[PDB]
């Protein structure tokens, strides 16, 4: 219960891996037994790599486990990934049958083989990217159409004369440095989640419709691990690009049911249940601000969001950031008086713990 | 299976509660109590190594397990008073089933040196003695 | 024939259940003999007697020297290096030693006598295994009730390195041999292992009649008052 | 200090807490009510006096007092306390707070679990 | 031989038998273990060397032994054995089998009293 | 080694243990009898030849033996053992014993 980690974790064939799991610092947490094991189905929770001196026989040269006292944690390596290893694990201190442990979901995914037509291209969501399609020395006066295969139909929503589709307005150009040479180009700004999938580019047609692929992929960002406990304090550090350094940017909080809650703006907004306890600095040179929350309660713990948006909410086609915060609440911050009360010419004294 | 109790580790023994608001009857509603046990099957009767046998009988009263002497805070009028909080706490002296994972045990024992005899410290629990 | 020069680390029975802690420095295959000297880097009462030589394979010169009161700089971690000329041989030779790094502590088990011991009635044998510590120093001691018996009426093997299974370790067993007559009336016996990555540099397990092979559980459980107003 | 009785409950309107203390030597007695950890004024509730009781050889003394809450907060989960103060008492003071989940159960579940492995209690 | 120790089941690692050999005047000694009927090689356990017990009435020997081996064979119900060979056994050899059985309690008393 | 049916548990007097062997190539065994660590002279048991099995395929082999002894110290506790010989083995030689295959009791009892 005060162990965590990452909850899930995912790698591709012969590469490596790194698991880091936190832990309270007292005395016995840190001379204690620390474990890695693989729940499996039938009743056991059998170990594979422990911090006594034990390594398996399927983690022989692939596997270690380190123990770093003054952090509280510990960390595995684990390399020469393969597909047998897709399960559900677990951290842990001391015994097994107890319950001092955190679930960790791993799954491997098959990589490339034997399918290399295609240049690919990653961006992060809510940013720009080129698909460049070489244009040549007939096919000018035809349609310079682009599919994307929605099941199997050719659907042409994107053509370079302004035949655009009312879904993807006002972020689609091209820009002319072409006229008899092999290139033109798209930019595309604010991606979406929604814009994935293979796209089937053509600049013109010479008539055996003759195909070119041009496939993208979108990815959504990958949250940073906080540990604090009861009664303290926790700082973000929201480091967008220097692009969008006009903008008001926020930060908001995950909830259920695809829910944002905002918790500041920059125009100015608050929770009720924020006041008193929460700052927010000028942002520096680069655009990069920090927001302080303190007294940090139990219902804290949740999924952050810091983004940028013209009005301050939780747009889609806005650049995000995100954590992941965990309050231990096995704390050793002393308790202290919260509210002081006092009458007019009299005095109050206050309590202050380092 | 909502609320905690009582949270023992004298004699390791749990109490929950929680108010299940029940579908029949919309109106009426009830309290259920959850207890924990876990009885150790190779503990002595006092903690040190020769004692007695095996301990082969555990006995537990809920009056001792809910029971609560500390002193509390109390703001009665613009004041902080301090009270008690229980009838019985006329008094460590209770005995305990199991050990507990933040506290040392240790015991004494005489060798022999060639010469005369020590009084050579032995740790019962390895994993809570360090000196830290 | 030709010299070497070896340095040893204190013993472990001093280092935990006493007070001096003497390293030595040896110096071995010299021919005749020598007025050599050594060299020792803290040097704050460093008496390094030699005292005699002995006479080693087909006729050796072997003396050594010995420092005392090096404890606490052991258990601390530092460093200390000998350093010997002599005459036959071009060069002095020299040699180091320190305090271990990455440990482990080790698993302390204590059996039970076998099923078909007890039956004829005349003695029975308890076993002591220790498994799984770096270092291959280890001690161990006997009781009977809490008096600790006498060294001549046990016996221990050496440690010995186990198969691999990641990073080495070290092994060792013990029996006991004891009346039984004294397994039947309720006598409890003991065993003790000291190490250096013990906490308090001892550890022990107790055994008697009622645990291990046990052959009856009897366990009765008393809950007194389960609806009783728990505040 | 006694929890509302069980006929009251049906109604949802206001329930009744009673507050008893019992064999006190001298003839003073303070009692005040506290709702989380909010005094409540003396207004809102009423406190009868200290009379002696049938001697069971020597003379104590006893006095109660009631509160009336509302019926739908006490099943939302909020605490009540009564405090007394005596010349007795070492601290001079003492406390009982009492609340919904903290009472006499409609159900019990009891299971015992036997550990061959350990006696640590994690 | 020995049964494991009942605090080593809890961390799914590994299980260790023991075997002991006593009493034999010379003191020359083989000690072998196997898996089911497959022998095992020589450098999958431990043995030590065969010192003198401490009797007065005659000299006699004795030997160790430990094997290690996977919690999941434990679990399975497989069986594992220690041969010894001496000079003085009419046929040479004498086994002894163990499985995660037969250690187990013969029968077990609960009682809980609910007043 | 197959445990004694309790047909003749019930009497009290003798009972008989069966040690089988099955499965192994050439015709060649050599069956010997122990009690605990003592081997038993070879007049106090019969042992059959070996016959051929008619299995899948190829062809094995098996051989079958009884030995008869007082319930008295069968009933105290006494142990048994039946050893086989054969080449095919690698340390020549096999046993298995027997004694006195019973699982666990359990009594759990709620008093209210
Ligand atoms: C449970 O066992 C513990 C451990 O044996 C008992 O505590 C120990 O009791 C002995 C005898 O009363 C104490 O020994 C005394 O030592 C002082 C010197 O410090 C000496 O003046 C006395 O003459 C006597 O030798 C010992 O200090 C004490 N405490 C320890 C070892 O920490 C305990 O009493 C037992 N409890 C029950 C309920 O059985
Ligand atoms: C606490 O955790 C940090 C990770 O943020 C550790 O920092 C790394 O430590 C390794 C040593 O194993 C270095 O190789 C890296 O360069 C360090 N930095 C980063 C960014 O990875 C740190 O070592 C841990 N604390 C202690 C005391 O070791
Ligand atoms: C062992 O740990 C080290 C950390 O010092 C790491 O660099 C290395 O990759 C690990 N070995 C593996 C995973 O085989
Ligand atoms: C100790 O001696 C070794 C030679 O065996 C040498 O490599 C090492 O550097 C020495 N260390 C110190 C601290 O002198």
């Amino acid at each position: 219960s005060p162990i965590f980690g990452p909850e899930e974790v995912n790698s591709v064939e012969g590469n490596s891996v790194s698991i880091t799991c936190y832990y309270p610092p007292t005395s016995v947490n840190r001379h204690t037994r620390k474990y890695w094991c693989r729940q499996g189905a039938r009743g056991g929770c059998i170990t594979l790599i422990s911090s006594e001196g034990y390594v398996s026989s399927k983690y022989a040269g692939r596997a270690n486990l380190t123990n770093f006292p003054e952090n509280g944690t510990f960390v595995v390596n684990i390399a020469q990934l393969s597909q047998d290893d897709s399960g559900r694990y677990k951290c842990g201190l001391g015994i097994n049958s107890r319950g001092l442990s955190f679930d960790v979901s791993l799954e491997v995914s098959q990589g490339p083989g034997l399918l290399n037509d295609t240049k690919v291209y990653t961006v992060d969501l809510g940013r720009t990217v080129t698909i460049n399609c070489p244009f040549k020395t007939e096919n000018a006066q035809k349609r310079k159409s682009l599919y994307k295969q929605i099941g199997l139909y050719p659907v042409l929503v994107i053509d370079s004369s302004g035949y655009v589709n009312p879904n993807y307005t006002g972020r689609i150009r091209l820009d002319i440095q072409g006229t008899g040479q092999l290139l033109f180009s798209v930019v595309i700004n604010q991606l979406r989640l929604s814009d994935a999938g293979q796209y089937l580019c053509q600049a013109g047609d010479d008539s055996n419709s003759n195909k070119k692929n041009a496939d993208l992929q979108v990815l959504k960002p990958e949250p940073e691990l906080v540990y604090e406990d009861l009664r303290g304090s926790v700082t973000f550090h929201c480091a967008l690009g220097p692009e969008v350094a006009n903008v008001a940017k926020f930060l908001c909080r995950q909830s259920s049911g695809e829910n944002c809650d905002v918790v500041v703006n920059t125009l100015g907004k608050r929770a009720p249940a924020f006041e008193g306890r929460i700052l927010l600095n000028p942002q520096d040179k680069d655009g990069s601000f920090s927001v302080v929350i303190t007294g940090l309660r139990k219902e804290d713990a949740g999924r952050y969001l810091c983004g940028a948006h013209s009005d301050g909410q939780l747009q889609e086609g806005s650049p995000i950031q995100a954590w992941q915060l965990f309050v231990n609440e096995e704390s050793t911050i002393p308790r202290s008086p919260t509210v002081v009360k006092g009458v007019a010419g009299g005095s109050v004294a206050v309590l202050c713990p380092y | 299976e909502r609320i905690v109790l009582v949270d023992n580790k004298c004699k390791c023994a749990r109490i929950t509660s929680r108010i299940i608001r029940s579908s029949e009857d919309p109106n009426e509603d009830i309290v259920e109590r959850n207890i924990r046990i876990i009885v150790p099957l190779n503990n002595r009767e006092n903690i040190s190594d020769p004692t007695s046998p095996l301990r082969t009988r555990f006995v537990y009263h809920l009056s001792d397990l809910c029971k609560k002497c500390d002193p509390t805070e109390v703001e009665l009028d613009n004041q902080i008073v301090t009270a008690t909080q229980s009838n019985i706490c006329d008094e460590a002296t209770e005995t305990c089933y199991t050990y507990d994972r933040n506290k040392c045990y240790t015991a004494v024992v005489p060798l022999v040196y060639g010469g005369e005899t020590k009084m050579v410290e032995t740790a019962l629990t390895p994993d809570a003695c360090y000196p830290d | 024939c030709h010299p070497r020069l070896s340095l040893h680390r204190p013993a472990l029975e001093d280092l935990l259940l006493g007070s001096e802690a003497n390293l030595t420095c040896t110096l071995t295959g010299l021919r005749d003999a020598s007025g050599a000297t050594f060299t020792w880097t803290p040097s704050s009462g460093k008496s390094a007697v030699q005292g005699p030589p002995e006479r080693d394979l087909c006729g050796c010169y072997s003396v050594s020297s010995v420092l005392p009161g090096c404890a606490q700089p052991w258990n601390h971690g530092e460093t200390f290096t000998c350093t010997a000329a002599h005459p036959e041989l071009k060069t002095p030779l020299t040699a180091n030693i320190t305090k271990s790094g990455n440990t482990f502590r080790p698993e302390v088990h204590l059996l039970p006598p076998p099923s078909e011991e007890l039956a004829l009635n005349e003695l029975v044998t308890l076993t002591c295994l220790a498994r799984g510590f770096s270092p291959k120093d280890v001690l161990v001691r006997w009781l009977q009730g809490s008096q600790e018996l006498p060294r001549e009426k046990y016996l221990t093997w050496a440690s010995r390195q186990e198969p691999s299974q990641g990073t080495t370790t070290y092994a060792v067993t013990s029996i006991l041999r004891v009346a039984a007559e004294d397994w039947k009336k309720g006598e409890t016996f003991s065993c003790m292992v000291g190490h250096e990555a013990l906490p308090l540099a001892f550890t022990q397990k107790t055994i008697d009649r009622l645990a291990g092979k046990p052959t009856h559980i009897n366990v009765s459980v008393v809950m007194a008052e389960a609806d009783g107003t728990c505040y």
